[PDB]
């Protein structure tokens, strides 16, 4: 209650989320107060998991192993090693002034970290000498005392994975670099671990629906807070997710001067037929067209309502709700995919409703009644290999393939046999008439004991197409059994967005994410920032705020570290804001004079030093080398920031950490593209194709503010032609030769044509636009990559690139080098097409976000054309070869 | 607080590791433990100049020949060691010194010549032949033994004051 530590904790988490937690106590919503109380056992669950095998389990929480998905190395990666072995440099600190000595070892890549240490102990003991005292004392007491640590960052090898499965070692093998690892004592790391102190907060202390012989009707009494700029009306509609359960109905047009309706709207649906996730979607529309002009319908404000509350009670009686402003355009007068709930702002259009009052409290039937009605329907209703093969054909369809009404009836008839093919469940679920209690009851029973499926397929059951709780509960339980922490971080942004699709705060998906965020701090780091970046959106600030509160209440001492990051970001947000407010027109020189004069301030220079990088919490940021900080030459004044790496062996990784801070552009689309590029590269690497990509780090921390990783030794191909004085078509091959001479030249041409192939396929499939010479960059060794992924889903090859691919020849298209090049594009294009369902799922899960290029499924339908999903795989290759050989 | 960066180079089995280990921890090894690239450091008093020595034990095996370019760019001085049993030691020691002057185009680079295992009563290399090549390269020469501490200090200390000549 008034516990001194709780008053301090409540103040600390209020600084991290941007709003005081006393505002949550003011909320009178019984669902909100129930969430704060009932979510706490998830906090208790994860804290107990951290303290299970202490202190090793606490070290695993704070420093979890950044590990790859599979220990198996592909053929082309294994051949990069010297007869299966890898050379690793082991370091150790000796002087109190941080002096270092090294051992270089040639070990198998399979060796666990403890066996790598066993080689160093063997090498050290062979230099000294003792008999029956070396094996007895030295070997025994030097074992179980040390661990391996990456030189330069806070990554530890705390688990007995194969050494090559760690992502740092895997990258050194693929780049030719040599791993630099540091030995340190276990008790030196355990002494630096924080102490857990999680205690429960103070706030921790009659008629069935199917017996209602009536049709659904809803009143619209009147509205308030409307400003005129002819007539207005309210458009309503019962929705199950994004699909309407019946025809939409409007009200009689009333002049906007004084709006009163007081009319009952009848809906073509029986009350016993209302599904669990049934929602009322309504809005207020204006009609502005008379005397010579076609009348125009535009929505003023909107607002959705759950027909059942979180206690499975059908809403009845009078009700008022404030409506939300129109979204970024709309493709209709209604917004079903919108969020459900009343607007906290009370100077907004408020609409007073009245739902039918039946004399008793109406509840949704429990599963015992539902299962009994299901067996009644199937009993009243009382193998062929031909259509059995067709069921497999329907299973392989992409999630946006039009399933005809004949195929829907075909799937639903064979609903008991398609449990043999469990991946057909999403196709079967969309062939269900959710406005029929007879069908939904039988569908509840089949999903009740449905065979679990892969995480990539179960995430599809979490987008806006599947709002039923039983369907989502099955999808969550599939993730709880099969989703590793590696893949959870990979699809974390998608799984965070689909939280908005849940109609209740206390659900099963949020408990799975919160538990994993409090069990893995690498997860909880980005889990925090994805939630925090959207706290400005008042449509989700209450859900994400209450979730952040429960996280920050049990995340441990990492809250203190997050508050350093928040305060550092708010200082950068304030600096770039007034930089735009007062110095937008002034030139870059006087802008810099203002910049450095504000960064020398103590309050500022204290907050921007000594904190973890939000791009990667393993990267420590120390002193701000403001001599190297500058305002870049872009539209919205990006801040090139340079910190020093405070790690004891920063020189072995990097002494300076350069990060771009952008304030002006929306970075949500750049995140998604870079995530997909990362996934495409993982698909290509796992099946032979060595196509090196470069998905540099990018993180959105708020409304059009975020961080961008700086890639080193990279030059825009304009900066290549600009040094060399106007455009020419052979300069790219010359600079790549001037930086790669002799034997090194052939490898640079190799890396160039592979990265160029991977980005020709990536930019074509994703359909990213506005590709010009200033969007394409090249590294020193020849790695090509792209930047600025502002627009996608709205065919690249240049004579300059082909000359480099064919090693300077004139007839580059008729070259054996070029034939190997396009063969890589063909194998890479088909590789992405075989995983087309995964990429379609990721895009469709991101529809709940407010991204401009992702508002409807028709935006996602662009990749169906580039991947040619309606045609055959060969017909798709024929399509790609013609599209990518047009001229060029 | 002067720090001298020394690099011990030579062929495999000539004793370049037993030389350094003999310097620091007053010890001698009989096990041929092949080295790739190790580093040692210890404070030494030389002519009143209390200085730190950063030694870099290299690989005598030709398998890791690509690693020679980097430690030859960073080393201030080099401790070329040959085996007084192997005639091949004096042959490829030409390539070692000539490669040092290739990554550092300067023809004059600190580099004292060392020949280990002088304690052995059976030697197959003449002392004058080493002093002949030492004068040809304009460099000193120290005959050493790693098990008897025979001038192992003098072999390194000469290179420490040899680097001071360039500095
Ligand atoms: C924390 O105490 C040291 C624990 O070290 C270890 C623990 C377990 C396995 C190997 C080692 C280990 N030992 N010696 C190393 N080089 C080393 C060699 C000689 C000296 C004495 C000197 N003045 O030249 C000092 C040194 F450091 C190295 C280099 C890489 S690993 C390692
Ligand atoms: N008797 C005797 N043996 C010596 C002497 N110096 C070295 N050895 C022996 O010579 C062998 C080779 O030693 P080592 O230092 O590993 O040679 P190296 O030049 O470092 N080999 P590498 O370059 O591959 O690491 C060992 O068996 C060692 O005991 C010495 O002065 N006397
Ligand atoms: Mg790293
Ligand atoms: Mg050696």
């Amino acid at each position: 209650v008034g516990n001194r530590e709780e008053k301090i904790l409540n103040r600390e988490i209020g600084f991290a989320i941007g709003m005081p937690v006393c505002e949550f106590d003011m909320v009178k919503d019984p669902e909100v107060q129930d969430f704060r109380r009932n979510i706490l056992n998830v906090c208790k669950e994860a804290v107990d998991l951290r303290d299970l095998n202490s202190p090793h389990s606490r070290a695993m929480y704070v420093y979890p192993p950044n590990v790859e998905s599979s220990p198996e190395l592909p053929k082309h990666i294994y051949n990069k090693l010297d007869k299966g072995q890898i050379i690793v440099v082991i370091w150790v600190i000796v002087s109190p002034n941080n002096d270092k000595q090294k051992y270089t070892l040639k070990i198998n890549h399979d060796c666990v970290p403890e066996q790598v240490i066993a080689e160093a102990i063997r090498k050290k003991t062979r230099s000294m000498l003792l008999s029956s005292e070396q094996l007895k004392l030295c070997v025994l007491e030097y074992q179980g005392k040390y661990i391996l640590k990456v030189c330069g960052c806070d990554e530890y090898f705390l688990e007995k994975y194969p050494l090559s499965q760690y992502k740092y070692i895997r990258s050194c093998i693929m780049l030719g670099r040599m791993p630099n690892l540091m030995l340190m004592a276990k008790e030196s790391l355990y002494s630096q671990l924080p102490m857990d102190c999680f205690t429960m907060p103070s706030y921790s202390r009659t008629k069935s629906l199917w017996v209602i012989n009536s049709a659904l009707r809803i009143k619209i009494l009147c509205a308030t807070y409307v400003n005129v700029n002819d007539k207005i009306y309210v458009r309503t509609g019962i929705y199950h997710g994004g699909e309407p359960l019946c025809d939409n109905v409007n009200t009689q047009r009333v002049p906007c001067s004084n709006p009163r309706w007081n009319e009952w709207l009848n809906y073509d649906i029986y009350i016993p037929d209302l599904p669990r996730a049934a929602r009322l979607c309504l809005s207020i529309c204006s009609v502005k067209g008379r005397k010579g002009a076609k009348e125009e319908h535009c929505p003023l404000a909107w607002g959705n309502i759950n027909l059942f509350d979180y206690t499975d009670t059908l809403v009845s009686g009078k009700m008022a709700l404030n409506l939300w402003p129109v979204p970024h355009g709309l493709e209709d007068l209604l917004n079903p995919i919108g969020v459900t709930g009343s607007n906290p702002n009370k100077e907004t259009p408020c609409l007073e409703l009245e739902f039918d009052w039946f004399s008793s409290v109406v509840k949704f039937p429990d599963m015992s009644v539902i299962e009994e009605h299901a067996n009644w329907s199937v009993s009243r209703e009382a193998l062929r290999e031909n259509d059995k093969e067709q069921l497999k054909a329907i299973s392989t369809r992409d999630p946006l393939s039009e399933i005809t009404e004949q195929e829907k009836d075909f799937l639903w008839s064979h609903r008991h046999y398609c449990v043999t093919i469990p991946e057909i469940l999403p196709k079967l679920l969309l062939s269900v008439k959710w406005n029929s209690r007879d069908e939904v009851a039988q569908m509840y029973c089949l999903v009740k004991d449905w065979p679990p499926i892969k995480p990539e397929q179960a995430m599809e059951l979490l987008d806006c197409n599947y709002p039923d709780p039983m369907v989502r509960g099955f999808a969550v339980r599939c993730l709880e059994k099969y989703l590793t922490d590696d893949k959870l971080s990979q699809y974390l942004i998608q799984l965070v967005q689909v939280l908005k699709y849940e109609q209740y705060l206390d659900n099963l998906l949020v408990r799975f994410l919160l538990k994993k965020a409090l069990t893995n701090q690498r997860i909880g780091h980005f889990f925090f920032w994805h939630l925090k970046s959207e706290m400005h959106n008042k449509t989700v600030s209450q859900r994400f705020g209450l979730l952040l509160e429960s996280y920050c209440r049990a995340c441990g001492m990492y809250l203190k570290h997050l508050n350093r990051q928040v305060e550092a970001m708010e200082k950068l947000i304030n600096l770039t804001d007034i930089l735009k407010q007062e110095k937008k027109d002034e030139t870059q020189k006087v802008q810099m004079k203002f910049l450095v004069e504000q960064m020398r301030r103590p309050d500022f220079m204290d907050a921007l030093q000594g904190f973890l990088s939000p791009l990667n919490p393993a990267h420590q940021l120390g002193n701000l080398r403001l001599e190297e900080c500058r305002i870049m030459s872009s539209a919205k004044r990006p801040l090139w920031l340079n910190w020093e790496n405070p790690d004891i062996m920063s020189e072995l990784l990097f002494q300076n950490n350069e990060i771009i801070f952008k304030n002006g552009d929306d970075l949500r689309q750049d995140m998604l593209t870079l995530q997909i590029i990362r996934i495409m590269e993982n698909i290509w690497q796992n099946q032979g194709l060595d196509l090196r990509m470069l998905p540099y780090g990018c993180l959105s921390i708020g409304d059009c503010v975020g961080l961008i990783e700086v890639v080193r030794n990279s030059h825009t191909i304009m900066q290549i032609q600009c040094k060399g004085l106007q455009f020419n078509s052979h300069t790219l091959h010359q600079w790549l030769k001037d930086k790669n001479k002799g034997e090194i030249y052939d490898a640079a041409i190799d890396l160039f044509t592979r990265s160029c192939a991977g980005y020709c396929v990536a930019t074509f499939i994703l359909g990213i636009g506005d590709r010009h010479n200033s969007n394409i960059m090249v590294k020193d060794d020849g790695q090509l990559f792209h930047i600025d992924f502002g627009h996608f889903l709205d065919f690249v090859l240049t004579q300059d690139f082909l000359i480099v691919i064919s090693k300077g020849a004139q007839e580059c298209t008729k070259t054996r080098e070029f034939e190997r090049f396009q063969e890589m594009c063909y194998k890479a294009y088909l590789a992405i097409r075989q995983h087309a369902n995964l990429f379609i799922n990721l895009f469709s899960m991101m529809l709940g976000s407010g991204m401009p290029e992702l508002q409807s499924f028709d935006d996602i339908a662009y990749i169906r054309k580039t991947l040619a999903l309606d045609k055959t795989e060969q017909e798709a290759l024929e399509y790609f070869m013609k599209q990518m050989n047009d001229a060029h | 607080m002067t720090e001298y960066k020394l690099v011990v180079v030579g062929a495999g089995g000539v004793g370049k590791s037993a030389l350094t280990i003999q310097l620091i921890q007053n010890h001698f090894v009989d096990e041929y433990d092949p080295t790739i690239e190790d580093s040692y450091r210890k404070q030494v008093v030389i002519d009143g100049e209390t200085c730190l020595l950063d030694i870099l034990d290299t690989a005598g095996q030709e398998e890791y020949s690509a690693m020679r370019d980097q430690y030859m760019r960073t080393g201030e001085g080099f401790l070329c060691v040959f085996a007084i049993n192997n005639t091949k030691s004096f042959e490829d020691i030409h390539h070692y010194r000539e490669q040092i002057k290739r990554v550092k185009d300067s023809e004059d680079v600190p580099m004292v010549l060392v020949g280990n295992k002088c304690d052995l009563p059976s030697r197959t290399v003449d002392t004058k032949q080493a002093q002949d090549l030492a004068r040809s390269y304009g460099i000193p020469f120290i005959e050493t033994s790693a098990k008897t501490r025979q001038g192992v200090d003098d072999a390194f200390y000469t290179l420490v004051r040899e680097i001071r000549k360039h500095k």
